[PDB]
C-alpha cells in the first residue's frame, strides 16, 4: 500500500498507543 | 483536539468523513500541473458540511437561542423596571 492515509505519521501511531495505555490505566484504577 | 474528539468539528469518530478527506488528499498530492481551481474547490467540501456539524453541537451544548438575546437584555437593556430599581439606588451613590 502507501502511507498517505496516515498523516503525519509516527506521532499518530503513538496517539493510538496512548489509548492502549488507557485501557490498562483505567482498569488498574478500577481494582484499587 | 483539546477537549474531545467526539465533539470534533470535522467529525472523525461518529462520522466517516475523515476517510473522504483521505481520498481528497490522495488525488491532490501528486497532481503535476498545479492549479488554483483544483486547490479551492475542495476547500468548500471540507468546510460547508463540516460547518453545520459544530453548529448542531453548540445549539445542544450551550444554547444559541437563549444566550444571545439574554446577554443583550443585560447590555442593550430588555429589563427596564428590574433595572429602574438599580438607577434609584445608584443615583444616591454615583455622585
Amino acid at each position: 500500500s502507501e502511507s498517505v492515509t496516515c498523516q503525519s505519521f509516527e506521532l499518530t501511531l503513538r496517539s493510538c498507543l496512548y489509548p492502549h495505555i488507557g485501557k490498562q490505566y483505567l482498569e488498574c484504577c478500577g481494582n484499587l | 483536539e483539546n477537549q474531545n474528539v467526539n465533539m470534533s468539528r470535522t467529525g472523525s469518530i461518529l462520522k466517516n468523513q475523515e476517510d473522504t478527506f483521505a481520498a481528497e488528499l490522495h488525488r491532490l498530492k501528486q497532481q503535476p500541473l498545479f492549479s488554483l481551481v483544483d486547490f479551492e474547490s475542495v476547500l468548500d467540501r471540507i468546510r460547508s458540511t463540516v460547518a453545520e456539524h459544530l453548529w448542531k453541537l453548540m445549539v445542544e451544548e450551550s444554547d444559541l437561542l437563549g444566550q444571545l438575546k439574554i446577554i443583550k437584555d443585560f447590555y442593550l437593556l430588555g429589563r427596564g423596571e428590574l433595572f429602574q430599581a438599580f438607577i434609584d439606588v445608584a443615583q444616591n451613590m454615583l455622585k
